[PDB]
């Protein structure tokens, strides 16, 4: 269970009902069959995760009725099973989203380090909380568990899917403030790349901190592995 | 959804055949073990307690990293080398866990001292865990900390046994209750006969990995959950007389 | 009891127990001990005082 | 053996168990009733509800009891301190989002949650929180749900999955929201499917047509047996006076285990309606309500009047062997040999009991590894039946078919649909015939859709020639099974229930009667109940065959007499009587037998007990209930005894082995008038 | 070692009944009903003598032959007779004096205790075997084990690995 999805049964909409159609484009039916060949042919329903999420960036972010049916025709298994792996799983959206899913961690290493005043700041700036989208479809505002990010906290992760399965991009955003959480949404929205990773450090070496949440404090100390690397060895495995 | 244990994973395990399930850290380290030798890798840290490990320093820490250490560092050389030490000075400091989220927290006097160990943590009553040491300070409510790690595992909850899937939200419950001190004295002590109900009870250890952080909130900290239910009824007995 | 609701503790109900008693044939009825305890001074005679309340287990 | 029993203690008693039980079932052995909520004999273990929670010597842990196989000199404790505070504490998790419904609710005065917690738990609670509340679910007509009582013992899941076949149900969701259900709107369409309100521990599934009817301690019950197929299952009915509030299964290995088809369990509504409780003959204004001594009169004369060749008695599928032996004795009695049954095969031969029962039995058709089925659907003839046969495909048995290929929620290889591909699979062209060659315990099951071929005479040859070949008969096993789905079928003939050869002469070249006795009769065919005829029926509903009768004699349903069924293993049985007689009605031997004393030529016995020494005079296997004898079995020799009607009515090569029943929820006068079948069958009509 | 319900008045109970000189009482056939002083019709009628099995409804065992020797629950039940309904008010009428003398009152240990009493009684009896109850489970899903087992789709076959 997540955000935007209240109902672990199915409801009924025009855009989402057992006359809907969903099928898979030639490439995006090339890398389902690619994923179930990794698997024994008697135990072909182990392919279902990858499948489902393969089938969520293919249908724009979410799964229907429809594509989970396809999905269970697909796997030779029954409905119901893929309905349960389905409600199971957090990332899997099960109503309509917008084009980018903004997923920011609240559990309590990102929760010390000022978490909430990120969520306050795309608040404001967007105009929604969490489990809503924008008016203009552009953003969906969801809530996260410990996402192993933990020593460059707070982060949010965002997932693109206006480029479908080739283009399908899950980029984390670390070592944030409100400027630099609202600098990556302005953007996103003019079309530009925001840089990954941490906005004031490479990775998870030793640098300053975010402190309260509001301002990033560089300070200086040991440093490990700032030397040559080293060379390789064995020892003698004779006796 | 876990599988109850027998069988095991090495007699039936993925599709019926023997299995065995380890952890990354665990898998990397071997072929350097193997190149290097054993002796190599034994001398570092106690007896029964060998080898190297990888530390992350999370929370109110000047610099948060990780990084390799040996084991049987303590946590104060451990967070003031390699981590520019604890926000505001060591004496600032409220509270560690010392291995994840499923193990208890230590507060300052037993932090001063132990030593970053299998058993050496265990004997302070908590455990190594994965050796992720999440640090808070003395502006930290930890009620509201301890409250959002029980939020974590209700929201985590398979659902498959009876005691984990209803007495996570349970313990939540209480818990959000016991932040605003809108409680009783005796529902601590229920508080912790709800996480011994729960704990040793269930089918895979989830379970006791909710009860553990409440039972160490609880020991360590029992005087300001009681300082909180009675300075709540200072804006909440004003309404009632 | 509000918040201890243990109740095995305080199972008054299903723990009494009946046991069956090896089988009284090859005892010593000793009535000289019997008779030894009895006083024969009106002085040194002990009563058993009148129970003031049965038991209410402390409610 | 390798001690094939192995020794643990129970509260320092020594038990000996057999091997690969668990404790739970040690502590069975031991006489100790371990409380539980998920783990079933019949379903595959789970392990989630923790209330079967014991403590083993040198286990820091309270170790589930029923998923924990017992080790050799295993030490179990049922009773320590942990025991009963883990049992106190299980029931109080299991309490906290349970609704207050108790009043509302069905299950309440037989639940397992209600009477557990008064044993096992305490008696106060410590929550005041807002509990969990969910929305209920449509399964169907058949099965209610009120969901926010559903306490995730899985059973449901596991039961549509392993015994019903349909697998349908399923957990949706994570944690304290997780739901049982369907995701989609979907009908439960299983046969079996009254079967889960049983195995639901609680009242989250309950029965919809009983719904806040009745309470259980209000309910006389009698144990009886079902007569709406011919398997006999055990059952026990519910009654409140004169009328019957519900029927449930009970316990039999060897017929039925614990299940009940939908329509033997819920047909019983068909009783309060359209009933005949009068004597009625037929006018100048129609039939009127008349005395008993007037339509014994009317009936002995119209009987008399008659020449002997014009009279012809019909017996019904539920007419139990007691009227069946009076119908017959007293029309053999007046000079007639006309009888006939309603079930078919009426010039059936009836020497040998091997040749129309089966010969394993049901449960010794378990020891069978593989079954070659011959022109039947057991899902539609005896879903019960049909289960144990899924049972017997899960741990191995393989299945084979001749006949029209029909969906058995098994998978089976489809050998052929026609005679012709039974002959070929005698003859060698079929490679399931080396299948069967090389079998330890090879089992045939022919249906009673075969034996109502005009040319069955044939297809049994072929078929005795068959099992010949693969050795399905031989030392030490005997796996040639017929089976039926009718009720009265195997008793008639077992008394001899049959016309006589001058009978089957006249109806050759087509002579027609005058007098026609039916004998509960309402699915006869219409060259046998000529227009312009007079007509005796014999009954408890008014139904077709009431509507054409001129005398009408009301008798006893199966709720409101003892009589004697023989289901198509040869076992005798009988129902019971759970409520009286309806109005003015009689028991329907006693009828026939009043009958035969105004007609001028009394039958011989004048009790229930003396009819039934009359029944164990014929076939002496009659008088021992409950019970089947092993029928001799003569090899060839009978089917050269019959090779006359072999070569005559020859073999149709071309006309499929198919199933005769096309309505599985009407198939008698019981079942057409119950609102609930008619409410089954308009669901699937709706989902189209 | 000897311990079978030994922590109750029971013990008390089985004692008593076979104190010497009481434990050998009895009477001939159908003696007992002329000294009971009930009308003399009443034994012309059958009873039935069985164990009722579980109820569907419900798991637990307590009512049935599994505890015989702890618990009397062989019974005695006797055939319906006529119930109308009044015309006042609609309530179930009978004319039946043994209507729930049976089946409220008359419980028993064992199988043969309830068939001397019928004898002595006079009432003749027709005796019902309760069905046995199978513990042994099938062979698929015999342990917990076997639902993780091979046996749900054979062993897998290594042909689709990379390689080969
Ligand atoms: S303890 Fe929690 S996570 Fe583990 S099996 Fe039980 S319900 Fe599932
Ligand atoms: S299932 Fe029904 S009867 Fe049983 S405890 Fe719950 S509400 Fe009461
Ligand atoms: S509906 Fe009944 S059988 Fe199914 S999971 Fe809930 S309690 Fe168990
Ligand atoms: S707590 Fe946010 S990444 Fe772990
Ligand atoms: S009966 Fe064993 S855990 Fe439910």
């Amino acid at each position: 269970t997540n955000s935007t999805d209240i109902f672990n049964i199915h409801k009924d909409t025009p855009e989402n009902n057992a006359a809907t159609s969903f099928e898979f484009s030639e490439a995006t039916l090339k890398v389902v069959n690619d994923i179930i060949a990794r698997y024994p042919p008697n135990y072909k329903q182990s392919a279902i995760i990858p499948v489902l999420d393969v089938t969520q960036q293919e249908n724009g972010g979410w799964l229907s009725l429809a594509a989970m049916n396809r999905v269970a025709k697909l796997l030779d298994m029954a409905p119901i099973r893929v309905y349960e792996v389905a409600t199971f799983y957090t990332m899997f959206n099960r109503t309509k989203i917008g084009k980018y899913h903004v997923q920011i961690c609240g559990t309590t290493p990102c929760r010390l380090q000022g978490s909430q005043k990120i969520e306050e700041a795309i608040t404001k700036h967007l105009g929604i909380g969490i489990g809503q989208t924008t008016q203009d479809g552009l953003f969906t505002l969801g809530e996260m568990e410990c996402m192993g990010a933990c020593v460059n906290a707070p982060m949010v992760a965002i997932a693109d899917y206006t480029k479908g399965v080739s283009g399908f991009e899950y980029i984390y955003y670390e070592d944030l403030t409100p400027k630099d959480i609202v600098n990556i949404l302005d953007t996103i929205k003019k079309g530009g790349k925001p840089k990954p990773g941490s906005q004031y450090r490479l990775k998870a070496e030793p640098a300053g901190a975010v402190h309260g949440g509001e301002k990033w404090v560089p300070k200086d100390g040991e440093t490990t592995l700032t030397g040559a690397p080293r060379a390789p060895y064995c020892r003698d495995l004779n006796a | 959804k876990p599988r109850l244990k027998p069988p095991f994973p090495a007699g039936v395990g993925l599709y019926g055949c023997p299995t065995t399930v380890t952890n990354v850290e665990t898998v990397a380290v071997s072929p350097t073990i193997l190149r290097r030798g054993p002796e190599w890798f034994s001398s570092f840290g106690r007896k029964n307690n060998a080898g190297t490990k990888l530390f992350c320093i999370s929370g109110h820490v000047n610099r948060p990293v990780t990084v390799e250490e040996e084991m049987s560092i303590p946590l104060k050389e451990l967070i003031e080398r390699h981590a520019g030490g604890v926000r505001g000075g060591w004496d600032n400091l409220l509270a560690i866990i010392p291995g994840g989220s499923s193990v208890p927290l230590l507060p300052k006097k037993i932090c001063d001292g132990v030593l970053m160990d299998f058993d050496a943590l265990k004997e302070a009553q908590s455990g190594l865990g994965t050796a992720a040491v999440i640090v808070m300070d003395k502006s930290t409510d930890v009620i509201d900390a301890i409250a959002r790690l029980s939020y974590f595992y209700k929201h985590e909850s398979c659902g498959q046994c009876t005691p984990c899937r209803e007495g996570t939200g349970w313990l939540y419950d209480i818990m959000t209750r016991m932040k605003k001190g809108d409680a009783r004295l005796e529902e601590i002590d229920m508080l912790w006969e709800i996480t011994k109900q729960i704990e040793g009870h269930t089918i895979c250890a989830l379970g006791d990995a909710a009860a553990w952080p409440v039972q160490g909130l609880i020991r360590h900290f029992r005087g300001e959950m009681e300082e909180r239910i009675k300075s709540a009824g200072g804006k909440k007995k004003l309404a009632a007389t | 009891l509000v918040y201890d609701i243990k109740y095995f503790v305080r199972d008054y109900r299903r723990n009494n127990k009946y046991t069956a008693r090896t089988v009284d044939a090859k005892t010593t009825f000793d009535f000289d001990k019997l008779y030894a305890g009895m006083p024969t001074k009106p002085e040194q005679v002990k009563n058993v005082t009148r129970p003031l309340i049965m038991p209410t287990r402390g409610y | 053996p390798p001690s094939d029993h192995l020794e643990v203690f129970v509260n320092e008693q020594p038990v000996k168990i057999p091997k690969g039980s668990s404790v739970l079932q040690a502590c069975d052995a031991a006489g100790i009733d371990i409380p539980r909520f998920c783990y079933h004999q019949r379903l595959s273990i789970a392990g989630n509800c923790r209330m079967c929670l014991v403590e083993v010597e040198k286990v820091p842990k309270p170790v589930a009891s029923c998923a924990m196989p017992a080790g050799p000199g295993m030490k179990i404790k049922t009773e320590t301190p942990m025991v009963k505070k883990a049992r106190e504490g299980v029931m109080e998790f299991l309490l906290i989002n349970h609704p207050l419904d108790c009043p509302i609710c069905d299950q309440g005065g037989e639940c397992d949650l209600q009477d557990q917690a008064m044993i096992f738990g305490s008696d106060r609670s410590r929550f005041v929180e807002a509990k969990r509340a969910v929305e209920d679910k449509n399964l169907g007509p058949l099965v209610k749900t009120v969901m926010t009582r559903c306490i995730q013992c899985t059973r449901c899941v596991r039961f549509a999955s392993e015994v019903a076949g349909t697998a349908e149900l399923g957990v949706t969701g994570r944690g304290r929201d997780s739901e049982i259900g369907t995701y989609v709107e979907k009908l439960m369409g299983s046969e079996l499917s009254g079967n889960v309100v049983d195995l639901c521990p609680v009242g989250a599934l309950t029965s919809k047509p009983y719904a806040f009817t009745a309470r259980s301690w209000e309910l006389k019950g009698t144990e009886s047996i079902d007569v709406s197929d011919g398997l006999g299952a055990n059952i026990r009915v519910d009654a409140r006076g004169t009328e019957v509030m519900r029927i449930l299964p009970r316990l039999n290995e060897a017929v039925n285990e614990e299940w009940l088809s939908d329509k033997g369990r819920y047909q019983y509504d068909g009783l309060k309606h359209q009933r005949l409780d009068k004597p009625m003959v037929k006018g100048p204004k129609g039939l009127q309500v008349a005395t008993w001594q007037d339509a014994l009169g009317a009936a002995a004369a119209a009987l008399t009047s008659a020449a002997p060749g014009e009279v012809r008695g019909i017996a019904g599928k539920l007419a139990d062997a007691e009227s069946m032996v009076a119908l017959m004795d007293l029309l053999r009695g007046l000079g007639a040999g006309d009888l006939a049954h309603e079930g078919g095969f009426s010039d059936m031969p009836a020497d040998v009991r091997s040749t129309y029962t089966a010969n394993t039995t049901v449960q010794g058709l378990e020891q069978s590894d593989l079954v070659l089925l011959v022109g039947t659907n057991p899902r539609w003839e005896s879903p019960v039946f049909n289960a144990r046969l899924r049972k017997m495909f899960l741990d191995g048995t393989q299945v084979g078919l001749v006949g029209a290929p029909v969906d058995l929620t098994y998978k089976y290889e489809h050998v052929g649909s026609d005679p012709a591909a039974l002959a070929a699979l005698a003859a060698g062209q079929h490679p399931f015939l080396e299948r069967l060659k090389k079998a330890a315990r090879p089992a045939v099951v022919v249906g009673p859709g075969v034996l109502r071929r005009a040319d069955r005479e044939a297809v049994m040859k072929a078929v005795h020639e068959l099992c010949g070949k693969a050795g399905v008969v031989k030392e030490g096993w005997n796996g040639f099974n017929v089976i039926h789905d009718t009720a009265s079928r195997v008793a008639a003939l077992d008394m001899g229930f049959g016309p006589s050869a001058a009978a089957r002469a006249r109806r050759a070249q087509g002579a027609q009667p005058k007098v026609v006795y039916l004998l509960g009769s309402d699915d006869y065919s219409e060259e046998d109940v000529p227009e312009g005829a007079f007509v005796i029926y014999q009954g408890h509903h008014g139904d077709r065959g009431a509507s054409r009768a001129n005398v009408v004699l009301p008798g006893a349903a199966y709720t409101e007499k003892s009589g004697l069924y023989v289901n198509f293993e040869g076992r005798v049985q009988q129902t019971r009587a759970a409520v009286p007689l309806v109005g003015d009605a009689r028991e329907d031997w006693a009828i026939l037998r009043a009958l035969s004393e105004v007609v001028g030529k009394r039958l011989p016995y004048d009790s229930h007990a003396a009819v039934r020494a009359r029944l164990a005079g014929i076939a002496p296997h009659f008088a021992n209930i409950d019970a089947v004898q092993t029928p001799v079995w003569l090899n060839g020799e009978y089917v050269k005894g019959v090779e006359a009607l072999a070569k005559a009515a020859p073999l149709q090569p071309s006309a499929p082995l198919t199933s005769t029943i096309s309505n599985f929820y009407m198939t008698d006068a019981i079942s057409r008038a119950s609102r609930t079948m008619a409410k089954c069958i308009q669901a699937r009509q709706q989902t189209k | 070692e000897f311990a079978t319900a030994s922590a109750d008045y029971s013990i008390a109970m089985k004692k008593a009944a076979e104190i010497t000189g009481a434990a050998e009482s009895a009477m001939g056939p159908k003696e007992g009903g002329f000294t009971a002083g009930v009308p003399l019709d009443t034994f012309t009628r059958k009873a039935r003598i069985y164990a009722p099995a579980r109820t569907a409804s419900q798991s637990g065992l307590a009512r049935t032959v599994d505890f015989a020797t702890t618990t009397p629950a062989w019974k005695i039940e006797f055939e319906p007779t006529a119930k109308w309904q009044n015309p006042l008010m609609g309530w179930t009428s009978s004319a039946d004096p043994l209507e729930n003398v049976g089946r409220s009152a008359l419980v028993f240990y064992t199988k043969e205790e309830a068939m001397r009493f019928c004898e002595k009684l006079g009432w003749e009896y027709e005796v019902t075997e309760p069905n046995k109850r199978r513990t042994q489970r099938t062979k698929r899903y015999m342990q917990y084990g076997d639902n993780f087992g091979t046996k749900r789709a054979g062993v897998p076959d290594l042909s689709t690995l990379p390689s080969n």
